[PDB]
């Protein structure tokens, strides 16, 4: 029952590279024998997790050598020495000293590359959703590095919401950007009540919110 | 080798029950030590609960989320491992992973393939499919960003498919996300200004679950 906190939580990192995940406890990990009690597993987008290595350092049967664990007590470490494709995944500390057994929110592994812009398109509520008397005001920030990116909605002036969706693509597998969703949802009636529709996001690449908009009786 | 097999879960309702199983057909299920872990939709990985050896009296640990609710049991002598889930939460919704156990090496060393477990009081309820089309945010561009809007429906399982004259991917699906009880989700295709308004893109959503079928047409 140790809270278990991992560092950092996204790694950039290059193919070859030597990442360096760190995981820390409230308490101390140690039994009395059986001795040190913690490991570190792999999670690859879509499967289980791998067991990597058990009780500090010791590998399991069959992870390369590229990865080492160390520490003792409060912080652990785990290293990863040329960085390959197959470690991009989530990585976990575990703790099997004390019931309950507690786990970290895992560290990403995320490709390396270039800052990039968003292209952030902004779409008014369709026909056929109003006769229905519905109103969603969508705007995709497309294409975009680092993941990091803040949004914002504004309704006349600028106001806040409430029926507000953010989904994300994983990476892209060909590019190593990411992209972003973000999407209002107004009554029909509501939507009739304002004229001024602005999604404005802040990234790294940036200190001026990228802006788009509509005006309603613009279509 | 040897796999933990999981079985059971699928939609059941808030508060229902479910009984999920662990065969593990390998060597020495008696004398070993077995546990759940599960991961709600998204998130880190949580555990559930673990029964000792037939040694240690069946003893039981479980996770405070879980105790007074679900019982976790096995039946040496078969090589079966049980986790009967009863008066369930929608926060109950997790991927379920018996986990093969070890003395010697180090907890959680093989982990099963996961039974998954959605806890919703809903039902069918088919995609309502939106074209999200530059209107009148202007008209900027040389490459033009459309999307579809698949709103409000159950269970998961969609599909967009973009009748573009191929000319250029650029396709984002962005993950569904529970707006309710229902899912929303969306996608993205980038075409030529070159031939787009003068041209086509379908926007074509399948649905299994209520053999819906809506394909949308942007213009």
């Amino acid at each position: 029952d140790v809270v278990m906190t991992q560092t950092p939580l996204s790694l950039p990192v290059s193919l070859g590279d030597q990442a360096s995940i760190s995981c820390r406890s409230s308490q101390s990990l140690v039994h009395s024998n059986g001795n040190t009690y913690l490991h570190w597993y792999l999670q690859k987008p879509g499967q289980s997790p791998k067991l990597l290595i058990y009780k500090v350092s010791n590998r399991f049967s069959g992870v390369p050598d590229r990865f080492s664990g160390s520490g003792s007590g409060t912080d652990f470490t785990l290293k990863i020495s040329r960085v390959e494709a197959e470690d991009l995944g989530v990585y976990f500390c575990s703790q099997s000293t004390h019931v309950p057994l507690t786990f970290g929110a895992g560290t990403k592994l995320e490709l390396k590359r270039a800052d990039a812009a968003p292209t952030v398109s902004i779409f008014p509520p369709s026909s056929e959703q109003l006769t229905s008397g519905g109103a969603s005001v969508v705007c995709f920030l497309n294409n975009f590095y680092p993941k990091d990116i803040n949004v914002k909605w504004k309704i006349d002036g600028s106001e806040r919401q409430n029926g507000v969706l953010n989904s994300w693509t994983d990476q892209d597998s060909k590019d190593s950007t990411y992209s972003m969703s973000s999407t209002l949802t107004l009554t029909k009636d509501e939507y009739e009540r304002h004229n001024s529709y602005t999604c404005e996001a802040t990234h790294k690449t940036s200190t001026s919110p990228i802006v788009k908009s509509f005006n309603r009786n613009e279509c | 080798e040897v796999q933990p097999v999981e079985t059971g879960g699928g939609l059941v309702q808030p508060k229902g029950s479910l009984k999920l199983s662990c065969a593990a057909s390998g060597f020495s299920f008696n004398t070993n030590a077995m546990n759940w872990v599960r991961q709600a939709p998204g998130k880190g990985l949580e555990w559930v609960a673990r029964i000792r050896s037939k040694s240690n009296n069946y003893a039981t640990y479980y996770a405070d989320s879980v105790k007074d609710r679900f019982t976790i049991s096995r039946d040496d002598s078969q090589n079966m491992l049980y986790l009967q889930m009863n008066n369930l939460k929608t926060e109950d919704t997790a991927m379920y992973y018996c986990v093969r156990d070890q003395t010697g090496t180090a907890w959680f060393a093989y982990w099963g393939q996961g039974t998954l477990v959605t806890v919703s009081a809903a039902k069918t309820t088919p995609p309502s499919v939106y074209p999200l089309a530059p209107g009148c945010g202007d008209t900027t561009g040389s490459s033009v960003t459309l999307g579809c809007l698949v709103k409000g429906y159950f269970p998961e399982s969609v599909t967009v498919t973009w009748n573009s004259g191929s000319l250029s991917s650029s396709v984002h699906t962005f993950p569904a996300l529970l707006q309710s009880g229902l899912y929303t989700m969306s996608s993205s295709v980038t075409v030529p200004s070159s031939t787009w308004p003068s041209q086509t893109v379908t926007c074509s959503v399948a649905h299994p679950a209520s053999s819906t079928t809506v394909d949308k047409k942007l213009e």
